[PDB]
């Protein structure tokens, strides 16, 4: 109950979040640079469909 | 109140600029239609830096987009975030430059600059107190380096007491995709060294290298490469738009970096970049930012600072954070790496802290590094230009447009004077005074 | 009466002035709206706030402060924050396009621009003072506005007012850590013009208060908002003799005479004790001898310099709270018989004592404990010559081949101003050793 | 549609219109 | 505070480290996911000695894994405790050595050290006060021996005033499953004797002999062998993590066990080893630990101190116990056998006591012994090396990769001088 306590909290590293808990994170947007477009999450499905098409 | 007028030149500039306006509209909470949909009240306190008020509570960017081929202008119009731009600012020609620096600087681009400078003057005079300009372009093309350097020369004569940034995409040896890159490069470096206040060297090898071994990214598309470029260019001017404990805009950064007006080629770098499989194994703490900012992996040029000496450096931090660690960690890397830092200047690290973090992150940082190791790129451009100009290869594409052969010779002498100028400062005795 | 006008200039000025004026309102029972509670408003309501707060017939109490800055991103926090309705809207002066860490920019081009407006507000605030003790100036050496604008602020203030008291609360550059690069250029050029236009100049640097907060307050990473609270505590102890009574009274013009023995030496050091944690106050009883030996200890010095390397020249002690005059002098006599502390031979008496009745007040969310007694010390020491010797080292090693001079010559000063500023300081360095040699 | 000048253009549909 | 950086080299180094991180995560109460799930507060008091801090109250080990073949790396990551390691700590090369010391030390290991010295410097500077390093490697293969000696040779000048331990899998005459194995052993002991604070000799013959005679297990898999050796490796750094009535860190062991700088070859043992049939019938008593330890069968090397002299002796005990019986029994074993100790060092015994026992056990002991009997081992390696080098056997795999003939000559002469130095204390 002292001001600016979160800077000196011993358990601050315990009460924190990694900012990529799941791929469906509402707070991860384009300005936050932890989500990228090139992560082909449908890469293997696209490859299987390409094989079927061929 | 402190306005930055944005300048985009070439196809590469428009891809970078489109992502840049997307990344900071999200930061300020702007929908693609143009209105404001946010949750905080300090996002509109300083928004006239990049945006211009329109009717009905609509914000339009202070950007002008310039190209010599109309194919890119429709793509940047009909893109994901192309609706917010005013259609007047899209200025374009009908015949392309053709990957030729002479067409963009002497013949084709000499008629397009009359329309561009009227729009630039119209948009810069509307500011109550203009802060400076900012340009994004690539040196490997014809309409970005041929005509972008002409825009450099006209603006500097018209507005001398202003500060100008440029974001030059320096060409690369290993992933070069154009044969006449050293022709377009060495004829433009002379224009950037004489008439530009700050220059940032952004290289496609380092963008590919960061996207491969750091992000562990599968397909590094040009949108992902421009995602990193828009990171530092959003973060370098975050003290202008958001309040902080230690504020430093780009003019105060310019004073503390440039010791002599011929030494303004810097290296950018974004600190908090993690992969998907390693983010939840890493704690976000100020030493973790400083370690990931200073290693040679995250440098956004093809320069290894181990070969050179760090001349003067920056760190611009973001987030609510206690700056003992900011004042301690860069002192620790100052005392340890005694050889990398030049002893001719003491405590060369410049520090700024911004309170407002990027959206979704609690802590972030940005790096600007002036090093003597930048001279290896100009030497590589010199040797590739020397080996081909000596045989007069591809010369009729350039000498048929009016420029004589002595412009190449003076372009060699200006760059060889530049690489020697960095060499004296790298090996100089501090504890001595000369004839002066 | 008993009025003094404080001017906060630069980013360091307004950030210190935020915590300093917060302490003043809580100490006098002022909310951020500005009206005293009706239980404490009588027609005989105590007029102890006239040293700092003015009076309005409605009941408002406007502070007598001038906030000067060249960048509006730090005054807008004051205009929007909790004390929005307290400060006068015209007393928060701001500019545009700042100074960009430059002495020449803040002295010649941008600084001369905004000095007619500031001196107008000084006249409007000094015309209400029945008896004016002097001006207090809060600034930093490193920054462009704190170096450039304060350099000609004293030039015009000496023209406008002849012999009035002018006190400095200056952030000296730390010998190790600094946020700038051209900071040694600013520090040479500031002191060169401040030497003949400043009456006294208190000395603090950030890393020496940093070590105090880490060890003596049980916090591992403070920031600026809990570093300005200690500076606000020191300036509270200086002016508490005017505001409240005591056994011994000390005005502003007392320790100016008692600490400056020569025209070129007006750089004392400000230390405070006891700075203790609230858990730690359970085990430590605070006697008069206990709190005055901590002031003399080099660990609690608020300037990164060791007084053992030099000689003391003058000291000033300001006691607050529950103290008796006998325990002060038994502790002082104990100090004089110790051989670690060394005085110069031509100063057989180097002390001055002030006694105040009111204990220091506590702020919610603060770091310090609610104590019964405290003492702050203003001591002038010969051992600050090593600070100039290191700072002349950083200037000469940077000016070795004319680095960062084109950012100064092209702004409006010639090249010769660098040669007359260090020659003034090199004479000042020979001046410090000439005084310190015993007969 | 956006790239053609105002002369030498058939009546087309501009993007976001 | 005092932190230990772990190193793993080769397939044997990876297998011995996976079991070691399996047994001390259970000692400190760590689930396979990584989150702390404990029952006391003394476990959480000293975690930074081996683990780092991560987001969400996770702990990642301060370990780096080094290999030249990705086949063993995949099995380690797919094991029960493979999720706890950071993926950046795994360093692998795409072309192995192939039981060859020259590939790991000159050609192939030269390119891979730039990444390992990048990673190990990246996390050792994060220590507020680095206590020391630790290495586990095998001399029977060139993946962890050719480069394992080069990692030691590069870290010594970089961090001079530190302490480092190595656990060397010294090869055996009967479990000799590679032909060029004397070349790998001899050329690595030369590098080991000059740049190492402390060395340990672990032999698979002794591990097989223990599990046969004592544990009575029908199938001694390598997991059982890794259990036996890591019960000693956890047992040597217990004073750093768990407080005791008499503490002794790794530097306090080294100063009392290394009298001369070339004499640092120690051979370990573990006292409370019992079969399931004999578990019901033993009595947990203090002389039972020292009597089951000083038995010559219980040692973890292919040598007998009965043939030699106990130069110095250290004992580290685990469990809340009385130390008068500790001092009484160790004096009794020192005085009853007056011929197995040197005459010129009285009080050859270093003693330490830790309060917290290993999990599931009442009392335990760990013993470190310097003796002259190690020169029997070194002569056995050297006699096979000189019986096969003198006909230039397998020399084209070494002289054609950037090695002249003088490295083999100086490796024999240095080993000849080392056994002569050890021999002079057997007599004098
Ligand atoms: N002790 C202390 N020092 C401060 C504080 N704020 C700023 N400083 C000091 O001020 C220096 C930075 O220069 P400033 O005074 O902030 O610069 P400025 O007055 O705004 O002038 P310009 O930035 O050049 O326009 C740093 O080196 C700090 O040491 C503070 O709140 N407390
Ligand atoms: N970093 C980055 N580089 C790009 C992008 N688009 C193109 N380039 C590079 O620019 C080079 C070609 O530039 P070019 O289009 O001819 O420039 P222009 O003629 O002035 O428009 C190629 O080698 C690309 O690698 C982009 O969006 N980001
Ligand atoms: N004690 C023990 N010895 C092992 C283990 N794994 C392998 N070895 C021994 O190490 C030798 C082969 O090691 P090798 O895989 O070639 O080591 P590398 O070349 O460094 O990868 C064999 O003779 C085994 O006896 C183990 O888990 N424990
Ligand atoms: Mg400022």
């Amino acid at each position: 109950t002292r001001r600016e306590f979160d800077l000196s909290d011993p358990l601050a590293l315990k009460k924190d979040l990694p900012a990529r808990q799941s791929d469906n994170d509402v707070r991860n947007t384009i300005s936050g640079m932890q989500k990228f477009m090139g992560e082909d999450l449908n890469f293997h499905e696209r490859k299987k469909f390409q094989e079927e098409q061929n | 109140m402190r306005e930055i007028v944005h300048l985009q030149a070439g196809q590469c500039g428009n891809q970078i600029g489109a992502k840049f306006w997307e990344v900071i509209s999200d930061e300020h909470g702007i929908d693609p239609t143009g209105t404001y949909h946010g949750d905080s009240d300090l996002q509109l306190e300083r928004i006239n830096v990049y945006y211009n008020e329109a009717t009905g509570g609509k914000y339009v960017p202070r950007a002008v987009l310039v190209d010599l081929e109309p194919g890119t202008m429709d793509s940047v119009r009909s893109g994901p975030f192309g609706q917010i731009f005013r259609p007047d600012n899209f200025v374009f020609g009908q015949s392309g430059a053709g990957n030729n620096w002479a067409k963009g600087h002497y013949t084709e681009g000499a008629e397009l600059v009359d329309s561009v400078l009227d729009v630039v003057r119209k948009e810069a005079e509307s500011c109550d107190c203009l802060q400076g300009f900012q340009l994004t372009h690539s040196l490997g093309g014809g309409t970005g380096s041929g005509m972008g350097t002409l825009l450099i020369s006209k603006i500097r004569e018209e507005y001398p007491d202003r500060i100008m940034n440029t974001f030059s995409v320096v060409p690369s040896p290993k992933v070069s995709d154009t044969v006449v890159e050293p022709y377009n490069a060495t004829l433009s470096v002379h224009q950037l060294v004489e008439n530009t206040d700050e220059t940032y060297c952004i290289d496609n090898e380092a963008l590919y290298d960061i996207c491969f071994r750091t992000l562990k990214l599968t397909t590094p598309t040009y949108g992902d490469l421009n995602h990193l470029v828009s990171a530092t260019m959003s973060g370098v001017t975050t003290c202008l738009r958001f309040p902080g404990q230690l504020n430093a805009d780009l003019r105060k950064l310019a004073v503390n970096m440039v010791p002599f007006p011929r030494l303004h080629f810097f290296m950018p770098g974004f600190a908090p970049l993690t992969s998907r499989g390693s983010q939840q194994y890493r704690a976000l703490t100020v030493p973790e930012l400083t370690q990931q900012m200073f290693d040679a992996k995250n440098m956004m040029a093809a320069c290894d600072p181990r070969h050179g000496r760090y001349l003067t450096v920056a760190a611009v931090f973001r987030g609510r954070m206690s700056m003992k660690e900011v004042d301690e960690q860069m002192l620790n890397v100052q005392n340890k790496n005694s050889s990398y830092f030049v002893e001719w200047i003491p405590n060369n690290v410049k520090t700024a802290v911004c309170d407002i973090p990027p959206r979704g992150l609690k802590m972030s940082a940005t790096f600007i590094g002036n090093s003597t190791a930048i001279q290896e790129l100009f030497k590589r451009i010199s040797e590739q230009f020397t080996a081909m100009f000596r045989r007069k290869a591809f010369l009729h594409w350039y000498t048929g447009e009016g420029m004589d052969e002595m412009e190449f010779t003076e372009a060699e002498s200006n760059m060889n004077d530049l690489v020697s100028e960095y060499q004296q400062y790298q090996d100089a005795t501090a504890e001595e005074e000369g004839e002066f | 009466m008993r009025e003094c006008i404080s001017i906060h200039v630069g980013q360091a000025g307004v950030q210190i002035g935020n915590a300093c004026w917060e302490l003043y309102c809580l100490e006098h029972g002022i909310q951020p709206d500005g009206q005293m509670p009706s239980d404490k408003t009588i027609g005989g309501g105590d007029d102890s706030f006239n040293t700092f707060f003015s009076e309005t017939g409605a009941g408002k109490h406007v502070p007598r402060a001038v906030f000067v800055d060249l960048e509006p991103t730090v005054i807008d926090e004051v205009r929007t924050g909790t004390y929005r309705q307290l400060f006068h809207p015209e007393q928060l002066i701001t500019g545009k396009e700042d100074a960009a860490n430059n002495y020449a920019r803040g002295h010649y081009t941008i600084g001369k621009e905004i000095i007619d407006l500031v001196l107008d507000r000084i006249r409007k605030l000094a015309d209400q003072c029945t008896g004016l003790q002097g001006f207090l100036v809060f600034h930093s050496f490193g920054g462009g506005t704190g170096s450039g604008f304060t350099s000609l602020l004293m030039e015009r203030l000496s023209v406008d007012y002849g012999k009035k008291s002018k006190l400095e609360f200056s952030i000296y550059p730390a010998p190790q850590v600094s946020t700038a690069v051209v900071e040694p250029y600013n520090s040479i050029l500031t002191t060169h013009t401040t030497l003949e236009h400043s009456d006294c100049a208190f000395m603090v640097d950030n890393e020496a208060i940093y070590d105090i907060c880490r060890r003596n307050l049980d916090i591992e990473r403070p920031t600026y908002t809990n570093l300005n609270r200690l500076i606000g505590q020191i300036v509270s102890s200086i002016t508490a003799s005017l505001r409240f009574d005591g056994a011994l009274n000390v005005d502003l013009t007392e320790f100016q005479t008692n600490l400056v023995p020569y025209p070129r030496i007006h750089f004392p050091l400000a230390t405070y004790a006891p700075v203790i944690s609230a858990e730690k106050a359970y085990h430590e009883q605070l006697s008069v001898a206990e709190i005055t030996n901590a002031c003399f200890e080099p660990a609690n010095q608020m300037v990164k310099c060791d007084p053992r390397h030099g000689k003391y020249m003058a000291c000033c002690l300001l006691y607050r709270g529950d103290v008796v005059p006998k325990d002060v002098n038994a502790a002082i006599a104990t100090i004089k018989t110790k051989r670690t502390i060394q005085f110069v031979d031509w100063c057989p008496t180097g002390f001055k004592v002030g006694i105040n009745y009111q204990p220091p007040t506590v702020v919610p969310g603060g770091d310090l404990a609610k104590v019964q007694r405290a003492v702050c010390m203003l001591s002038n020491t010969t051992a600050i010559a090593e600070a100039w010797a290191r700072l002349d080292h950083k200037f000469d090693l940077m000016y070795a081949k004319r680095a960062f001079v084109h950012w100064y010559v092209g702004e409006g000063m010639e090249e010769g101003e660098f040669s007359e500023a260090r020659e003034d300081m090199a004479a000042l360095e020979k001046d410090y050793e000439e005084v310190g040699v015993d007969s | 549609s956006f790239s053609t000048p105002v002369p030498l253009s058939l009546g087309k549909l501009l993007p976001y219109e």
